[PDB]
């Protein structure tokens, strides 16, 4: 009775099967997770581009001046 | 190629220390060739270039405006510090290291430019092959340096690179070290196997 | 030579006769940190936490002049001694690691520039890049010539390449300057595994019948 | 016979088995949904940077003065 | 009538008596470079590659004021002829090709405007949008009417839909002109793929076991 | 229905060819009536309603002012339009074009005007039937165009949409083409009834 | 008291002797539309609405000329009567429900400060944070004392907490108001109906062999 | 602790109702002290303490800059307030509200100030206890509120916070409510067990 | 002995059911790869935000004035 011996193949192969799916499974939640912060950096960005920041009182730099040739 | 002139001056401040020693230097400069300058050590115009006399005297005629040059070393160069101290001079940016494969340790975005690395071989410095790739200076306030050393590789070797910097109260160190499939195929397919002969003998026993 | 902790550059001024044309900058530690806009009379300030100051862009147009001044009782002098072109020194790298995918930044280093006349241009197979192209103004050196830096966000891609076109009167033809950035070992390995653990849970099935075939 | 047993338990794990990755890639798909949303507003907010408004007449805001203390 | 390969308009002065208000801009080709806001006195630029340009605000307000002259010794010439108001016409359509989710802009055309006096609002589900609309100024004709452009960064929705309300003197009441943007036979196909690809693995491991039946 | 009253000015300037050669007028407007106009080709303000002798005489009786007008062909149109070479007329955008069902071609963002647009049915340029939108104006220096053609389904037809435009060096173009699901269901369930038709054979002749 | 349905303070100007510093502020129902930066000379607006109108800066500084001349002359008459210092009360909440994840605004309010002298800083973990912080002006109040606000834009994270530093005359010593923001359960409860509604789909596949066995 | 002297000047304009009735006062504090005042409502200037006769006085006497003070009840108060009906008065925000464990209802991110929260308890209006936050003040424009009740865990009861807001023409209603996993475990194995068994029962009765 | 046609109909609904698996899970890519792409244009937007260009030389336009009417 080789019928018997046929299922036996295919469920070794269905299994084997499962564990690509487990793979690439386990491999796009990285993507996600990483997406995630991504996305929400980006949202914080946004967040500071309409807040501004109370000034500092005015100082002025101070430079130096050349002469004349005379 | 046609024909230019270039005049270009510049006023120098140098801070040694703190503001316990300042030097100020400006200088006349006519196609890269600086022919007049003044020296804040010796407080009077000279001349550098046979341009210079035409231009030394008369300037250091005029007392009152020999007078005007000297002080800036107070109102320019001191007057500014100030203000570097609360937003130049206090601008820190904490370094990022990343090491790939020799092997290349990058140290990069990094303010001021005082840093020192170190690569190290399993809590050893490995001090025996080492190329440092000068500062980079990126213009944007940042800089760069790029540490390289040769590796005779071993199975359970670890290289971490070791970074110090003004910014950083703690170093950072960052590490580095188809086998793994391998490794578990032959693991997997004994125990495989291994199950699989106790039933026959499970079976003969009970028989 | 001077020997200090600290340099500070406050009167770069920069004047020549082909435009005519000049500058203005300051410098702290051989970073620039604003330049006066000569003709539109505005001070750019070049570093964020330096905004809080004032630096009024009129001083600037007033040092520029007496440069001007200078330069034309200098000529006479000299006896029209024209300035001697330099070969510029042209280095392009990357700001950060190139990883593909993430942005980045292109540098792109005109070093020994002397006149101040240049241009720096990128170039994407062939073609201009007139996108996200940035440049920064003529830093000064110790032997009085000059540096400028040239940046090109960028997005790498593995297909793309670039290279920095570099025009100036001391180089007899423009200078390009180039820079350019497992499937199968991965599938054999991931069936590898795939295949050894889907033995490793059917001999446990297995096993678990034996064990319990003798109770 | 017990060969038959042992197959019974392997099909049934497999079954446990793939009700999991079921489950985790329903749960994904809740990600990536509102992933999509946040990805698309932000596009928004860059395509509204670029645009500005066209102004309304000036009118000017008014105030009060103090008095001196002779 | 004249044929040209490029128009432009470097004049193009409007005043009128309803407010009083006016209007300055620059036309190239049928598009508009800058206007200069009165009020204000700001030159706003239309195009990012001409802010590189100056154009002084007090030009143009010198230009208006003498419009305003002008109309005043041309009532009386006139015998005060007052504007006759025209019916404008409104167009509606998307500036990129509608697919729901991806960012777009609405366009809201209303041309043969006269006078240049006009409400452009947009109305969604019977409630007004002050969010993302923004208007281009009146832009000349060569009948010398106007034509204005209004915009609506929007998120098609297939919910959702949109009108432009149009108020003009020449409309007997307000103009509102519209904009409006499978599973169970994928379901079919997807399970149909499903069961046949099934039996397909299942007939090979069938037949590999009859194949090796016979040796 | 307030009473408004409207003036309004235009200068424009004409470029035939490049700057060989110019035209230059300026129309004055008194709600939609121009009365007075100024043309390079004549050089005298003249009148076109009967509201323009009381203002054509008296502005070309002022020679000082005639003469300031008359050289603004040259400090107006010829002065922007060296700074529009720069800037406008450089400008180019690449167009982008899609394609769905008539069968519609849109062509979108893109700058200047001139496009020309063909449909083609497997090599053959489909003049038939199509009908074309006329030039669009987006008014942010953008244009569309929509050509649309007629369609008679066959099996393996190809329809593909070919543009070309000034910004571009070579044209571009854009092509268009549950079923797959059914010529597989057919193919699989024969395949899996093939396979185990065999197994009975190969029983048959063992047994 | 005066009881009003709305409040609004046109004339809110301030001036102090201790740096010598001041301030102006229009209020409208508590909320700050604008105030105009004393030594920079601009009005820079609160409310994105309000930016359609116009406020010279030149009259904010005309009128703290006046409360300069007049404070001199009031503490002659008051005998140099200092300010006396108060208690200042600090309260930190969150703008939005505290997701972790979600871009949130931290609020801290500083109230009865007096005088208008305080820094508020936050701290992460002992060491300053200067990314994203932003303050409003000196609020004022019906006893003449004022209120101030502190935002932090952060990103929750359940391992970082923060503090608000006050610091203020009137506290002895710097005040700091703290602010601080299941698998095993879910793993077996998503295990349970894994085995169960794997045994619901063996019985239906069971039962339809045992119904078919009869017929 | 330095001394420091603070004058501040506060200009306030009262409005109740619309524009029918406005009071505006002038208010000049020293040191959280306010000596001299004006009322709309006595149009003369008045001393709160004994350091206002000489300030009250000398400001009454000068008429010309008495009058201007006054006007500002029209030039100041009332041309505002015009500006405010199109921008300030005129916005709204829709207020937001979340459900979180007693049981907090919190209503962030509206503006005016008025609003009205209710809690139900299946459509009964809970006012056993309830214990509300005042107004908080953002600072932005913006207004928050904070309700919580007590709560009898009961199965199947919900609860729901409503609000009103004069930004919203409809109220807004939130509602709230391994359970599931097991009650889904039982059905299933239960459902396991009864199929199985008729598997025995129809061998039993065909045999 | 119908044991085993039970078992038969498994593991074909047990294959079935993992070749859905596969097809959401392909599906899903396609967005994450789409994804990817929109969140590191966004990135480069970010990145653009804060780089000025260097200023080219000023040039004035010009201008066209009318005339008075008497
Ligand atoms: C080109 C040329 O001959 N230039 C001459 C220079 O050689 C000479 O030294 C000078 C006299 O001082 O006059 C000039
Ligand atoms: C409304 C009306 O009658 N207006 C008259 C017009 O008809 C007449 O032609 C003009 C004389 O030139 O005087 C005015
Ligand atoms: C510190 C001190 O003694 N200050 C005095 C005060 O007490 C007195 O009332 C006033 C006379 O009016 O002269 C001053």
């Amino acid at each position: 009775g080789a019928l018997y011996t046929g299922f036996s193949i295919l469920v070794t192969l269905l299994l084997a099967g499962q564990a690509t799916t487990a793979y690439f499974l386990y491999q796009q939640q990285g993507r996600l997770d990483k997406l995630t912060v991504t996305s929400q950096n980006l949202q914080l960005e946004n967040l500071r581009m309409k807040l501004p920041k109370p000034p500092k009182p005015v100082s002025k730099m101070r430079m130096a001046t050349p002469l004349l040739m005379q | 190629s046609p024909e230019d002139f270039v005049y270009q001056f510049k006023a120098m401040c140098y801070f040694t220390n703190g503001t316990e020693r300042v030097r100020y230097v400006t200088r006349y400069i006519y196609n890269r060739e600086e022919y007049a300058r003044f020296d804040s050590d010796v407080e009077v115009y000279r001349a550098v270039t046979p341009l210079g006399p035409p231009d030394a005297e008369y300037w250091n005629s005029q007392k009152e405006v020999l007078e005007r040059t000297r002080a800036e070393l107070d109102t320019v160069c001191r007057h500014n510090y100030q203000l570097e101290l609360r937003t130049t001079l206090q601008r820190r940016v904490e370094p990022t290291v990343t090491i790939s494969p020799l092997l290349v340790c990058s140290v990069t975005d990094f303010y001021p430019a005082q840093i020192k690395v170190r690569w190290f071989r399993n809590d050893q410095e490995e001090t025996t092959g080492v190329v440092s790739t000068p500062l980079i200076r990126n213009g944007d306030w940042t800089f760069q340096i790029l540490v390289m050393l040769e590796m005779t590789p071993q199975h359970g070797d670890v290289y971490t690179c070791h970074v110090e910097h003004p910014s950083l109260q703690n170093p950072i160190t960052v590490e580095w070290r188809q086998s793994k499939m391998l490794s578990g195929i032959g693991g997997f397919v004994l125990g495989l196997i291994f199950l699989g002969l106790g039933l026959i003998i499970h079976h003969r026993s009970q028989k | 030579d001077i020997v200090a902790d600290h340099v500070a550059s406050y009167g770069v001024n920069l004047y020549q006769s082909y435009g005519p044309s000049g500058q203005y900058t300051h410098e702290f530690d051989g970073d620039e940190q604003f330049y006066v806009d000569l003709g539109r009379k505005e001070t750019v300030w070049c570093l964020p936490v330096l905004r809080q100051f004032r630096f009024d862009p009129q001083f600037a147009l007033t040092n520029i002049a007496v440069l001007k001044h200078n330069l034309n009782s200098l000529i006479k002098r000299s006896n029209s001694t024209a300035a001697t072109n330099e070969v510029p020194e042209v280095t392009v790298f990357s700001k950060s690691p190139v990883t593909l995918g993430q942005p980045n930044i292109l540098i792109c280093l005109v070093d020994n520039i002397f006149p101040p006349v240049v241009n720096i241009t990128w170039l994407s197979n062939g073609h201009s890049v007139t996108e996200g192209v940035s440049e920064t103004s003529f830093l000064s050196k110790s032997d009085h010539s000059f540096f400028k830096i040239s940046y090109l966000t960028l997005l790498p891609s593995a297909e793309e390449s670039y290279d920095c076109k570099v025009e100036h009167w001391g180089l007899d033809k423009p200078l390009l300057k180039h820079w350019e950035p497992m499937s199968e070992l991965t599938e054999t390995v991931v069936c590898a595994l795939g295949l050894s653990v889907g033995l490793v849970g059917i001999v446990v099935g297995t096993v678990f019948i034996i064990r319990g075939l003798r109770s």
